[PDB]
């Protein structure tokens, strides 16, 4: 009988952004609430146990509302950090029965307070690099199925404190140029695209 | 081990009138542990009947329970309670009287 | 004035005949209202007072899962105990609990408890700062650390100031005409006999609490009529005067033997 | 913590595989749960100091125990496509309503009709861009995995022979390559973006690896070429100029 | 309305 349904499925917001996930159950008898943090690699991470009794917690930036008698519950994220982006799930203890809601992805993406948007060609061991663009700057899917167009993927650089976003495209076509390979998608203007 | 002997006691719910229905009971009390064995008699022959309430305790740990069984007083008849424990030696009748 | 609710419980160990016999009730200021026995054939929580026979089935259902847990975390505590005091698994013992909370005339809380005995002696008990634990035993202080460490009192005392406060008060609405008056005794003297002992009684009162020659006097313990009444009598072997004091009472009555 | 084995699984149908779980040191509690794509996580059952405690929808092929030492095991039998999801362990003090649970990594399980389809991925460096030195003063090297299945891969990147994780960033998901085809090979792409100068030194040695967990050496393999097991292929780049 | 608690000793 027990139903846990959250909202949203998934969530991409610039960094700062104070985050509000929503989490629905259907039966209010239970022995606790829990938010988990599910990372690819290490698995689930309790972030918030709420009590049965219980109407919030607390933890840093972290706190979630429990209200049994509606059967929801809100967790607040305050500044949203990009250490943050994961799976946010919501748990419920029920008599002998534990269940799990569909969860909510979470991206938090970096502040690029110097923009530098560019599209370079790496020397073929054929790759095309779009990188140093805004977080806003959305990397849309290609229009061939020869030309292969990843999304963009933060690396952070912690010695030197720089981040930057980047898309790789390849393909095995003859008349593939990287000038051409990211125009299904819309791109900055000021896109320094070298000779 | 903690052992308490029952604080037994026999009366009625009603006061005393002959020919009316009424209520006899046995609450036993102030024990320890809950294993008791409670009879109510009527001239000494066992009632058959015999509700009991559930059990319960106090603030000290110690048990109560009350046996009770409807019935018409009669100034013949002579009603009594029967209450075996472990603490008892010998089993204890308490016997009704309207006073007490 | 002040009112209560309280839960108690009881699990009864059976060497060799099955299961541990489990009983717990629920009252009200003095009014039991629920119970559950486990030696029924379909045990369910089952209602004792009009007022509660009102909520839905999910509140028994509620009930009936709550009070199974219990039977069943105190089957494994039995176990767990003869393992913490060296004893044989043929011997009977007891595990006994209490929690509930008091509130004022004025419905906020007064004080939490929530107490464990084993085998009629104190065990391990929350409190009343509903935070820190008090153990009787180093056996118990086992408990205590497994408690501390899975924060038990975080959710007894947010149950304790939140949801058993909200549920008395929402108890004595609904039985407002049963557990907000008081009763008042059916006072008598009556004499047995160069001596003899007169007999102040009181019959039929509501609450339980009732006062009636410190050392010489005879007062037996208050008991229940069986119909949610009490009676209570008090015996010493003109010149003698039996005090009644009761809340249902507009002044204290005294009252001498009359001829 | 709570630690699982194996970590990755290859298998056929009709298959049985055992997933084993060492709990949290102290813990008594351990659960298995189920992680699917169209249930999302699911509770399959609990033990509690070698007593089943609690049990989901578990099937009923399914099949579990906990040991007297508190390590508990998963046998799936009888396996189907279906059955592909991750597993994951969890342990727990006891059974306090007021505590928490603490998940293992899990185990990822793939079940295939038939390992036919089953292949070990190609791996290429490709050096960064002269122009991109010359404008942003730093260098970026991408690694490219092609023609793999399953999307059981994990990349890592090791600089002068040693592993590294700043400035890196590797795609979350493997890119299907050809969503015509139902069973299409998969691609990743992962960017290792150091100083300019850093990869300027002719004496720095870059390598991206790409741990590929393929079919076991016990299982058979019919076919002339190359039997797909768990390898790691591999990339190498020097500096340059 | 009871207490919702699981804690063994
Ligand atoms: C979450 O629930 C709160 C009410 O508790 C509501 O105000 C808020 O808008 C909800 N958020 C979303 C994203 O639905
Ligand atoms: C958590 O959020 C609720 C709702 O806004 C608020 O009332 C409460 O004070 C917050 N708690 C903390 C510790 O900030
Ligand atoms: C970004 O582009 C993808 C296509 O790759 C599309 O699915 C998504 O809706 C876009 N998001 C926004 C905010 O435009
Ligand atoms: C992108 O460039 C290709 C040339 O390779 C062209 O065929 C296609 O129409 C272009 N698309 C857009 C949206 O400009
Ligand atoms: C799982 O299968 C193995 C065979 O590899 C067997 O030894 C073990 O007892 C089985 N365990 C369960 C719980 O079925
Ligand atoms: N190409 C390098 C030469 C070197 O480091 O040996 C440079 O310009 O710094």
């Amino acid at each position: 009988k027990q139903e846990v349904t959250q909202i949203p499925a998934a969530l991409s917001v610039p960094e700062g952004e104070n985050l509000v996930l929503n989490c629905s159950f259907t039966d209010s008898a239970i022995y606790n609430l829990q938010w988990f943090r599910q990372d690819p690699g290490k698995g689930l991470t309790s972030l918030l146990l709420i009590q049965s009794s219980q109407r919030e917690q607390t933890s840093g930036r972290l706190n979630a509302s429990l209200d049994k008698s509606s059967g929801r519950s809100t967790l607040y994220i305050a500044a949203s950090q990009p250490g943050d982006s994961a799976t946010y799930l919501c748990a419920v203890s029920n008599f002998n029965k534990f269940y799990f809601g569909s969860g909510t992805k979470l991206n938090v993406k970096p502040n690029i307070q110097n923009p530098d948007p560019a599209v370079y060609q790496l020397r073929d061991s054929s790759v095309c690099l779009f990188t140093d663009f805004d977080s806003q700057t959305n990397v849309s899917q290609s229009k061939d199925s020869d030309v292969y167009i990843t999304d963009k993927c933060v690396l952070d650089m912690r010695s030197m404190d720089f981040k930057s976003n980047s898309a790789v495209a390849w393909s095995n076509k003859s008349d593939f140029a990287c000038a051409n390979a990211f125009n299904n998608s819309i791109i900055p203007e000021d896109t320094f695209f070298p000779s | 081990m903690i052992q308490r002997t029952p604080k037994i006691q026999v009366y009625s719910r009603h006061p005393a009138e002959n020919g009316k229905s009424n209520f006899l009971n046995c609450y036993v009390s102030g024990f320890h542990p809950s294993d008791i064995e409670v009879d109510l008699l009527k001239n000494g022959e066992r009632i058959e009947k015999v509700e009991h309430s559930d059990l319960s305790f106090s603030k000290d740990w110690s048990f109560y329970l009350l046996y009770y069984t409807e019935f018409t007083p009669t100034e013949k008849d002579e009603y009594a309670c029967r209450v075996n424990h472990v603490t008892l030696s010998q089993p204890k009748i308490v016997k009704w009287d309207r006073d007490m | 004035g002040s009112h209560s609710m309280r839960y108690f419980h009881t699990s009864v160990s059976r060497p060799g005949r099955g299961e541990p016999r489990f009983i717990t009730v629920g009252y009200v200021d003095d009014t039991l209202f629920v119970r559950f026995d486990s030696d029924a054939a379909s045990p369910r929580e089952e209602p004792r007072a009009p007022w509660i026979e009102q909520e839905g089935p999910e509140y028994w259902d509620r009930e009936t899962q709550i009070s199974k847990a219990k039977a069943q975390t105190d089957r494994e505590d039995l176990r767990t105990l003869l393992r913490y005091y060296n004893q044989s698994e043929a011997g009977s013992h007891t595990l006994q609990n209490m929690y509930g909370c008091d509130v004022g005339p004025d419905g906020r809380l007064l004080r939490g408890y929530h107490q464990d005995a084993y085998d009629g002696k104190d065990y391990i008990a929350l409190n009343e700062d509903l935070s820190s634990w008090t153990a009787a035993d180093t056996a118990a202080q086992i408990t205590q650390r497994k408690w501390e460490a899975a924060r038990v009192a975080e959710q007894l005392r947010a149950y304790l100031e939140g949801e058993c406060v909200e549920w008395l008060r929402r108890y004595l609405e609904n039985g407002k005409e049963t557990l907000q008056r008081a009763d008042p005794p059916k006072t008598h003297v009556t004499h047995h006999p160069h001596e003899a002992t007169l007999r102040c009684w009181a019959l039929g009162f509501y609450p339980a609490e009732i006062t009636l020659q410190t050392q010489d006097t005879e007062l037996v313990e208050t008991r229940p009529a069986g119909d949610r009444t009490f009676q209570k009598w008090a015996a010493v072997v003109q010149r003698y005067t039996c005090h009644v004091q009761h809340e249902g009472l507009p002044k204290p009555l005294t009252l001498r033997w009359e001829p | 913590g709570v630690t699982q084995t194996p970590k990755h699984l290859i298998t056929a149908t009709g298959q049985r595989v055992t997933l084993r779980c060492s709990p949290r040191s102290g813990d008594l509690s351990v659960y298995w749960y189920q992680q699917s794509l169209d249930q999302g996580l699911q509770f399959l059952i609990q033990y509690y100091n070698g007593e089943e405690r609690a049990k989901g929808n578990i099937l009923e092929r399914f099949s579990a125990q906990q040991f007297p030492d508190l390590h508990s095991e998963l046998n799936l039998s009888s396996l189907e496509l279906g059955d592909s999801a991750l597993y994951f362990c969890a342990s727990s003090v006891a059974t306090y309503s007021t505590d928490t649970q603490y998940f293992g990594p899990g185990t990822r399980l793939t079940v295939l009709e038939d390992l036919k389809n089953v292949f070990p991925p190609e791996v290429a460096v490709f050096e960064p861009s002269e122009a991109e030195i010359s404008h942003t003063q730093k260098a970026t090297l991408v690694c490219l995995a092609t023609g793999f299945y399953p999307d059981h891969v994990e990349l890592s990147w090791w600089v002068n022979g040693k592993e590294v994780h700043s400035g890196v960033c590797t795609d979350p998901q493997p890119l299907k390559e050809q969503p015509a085809l139902n069973d299409s090979r998969y691609c990743l792409s992962s960017r290792l973006r150091v100083s300019a100068t850093f990869w300027q030194n002719p004496r720095n040695h870059f390598r991206c690896q790409v741990q590929f967990y393929g079919l076991s050496e016990n299982d058979e393999w019919t076919q002339d070429r190359a039997k797909p097991v768990t390898q790691i292929v591999s990339a190498e780049a020097w500096g340059r100029a | 309305t009871r207490l919702a608690l699981i804690a063994p000793k």
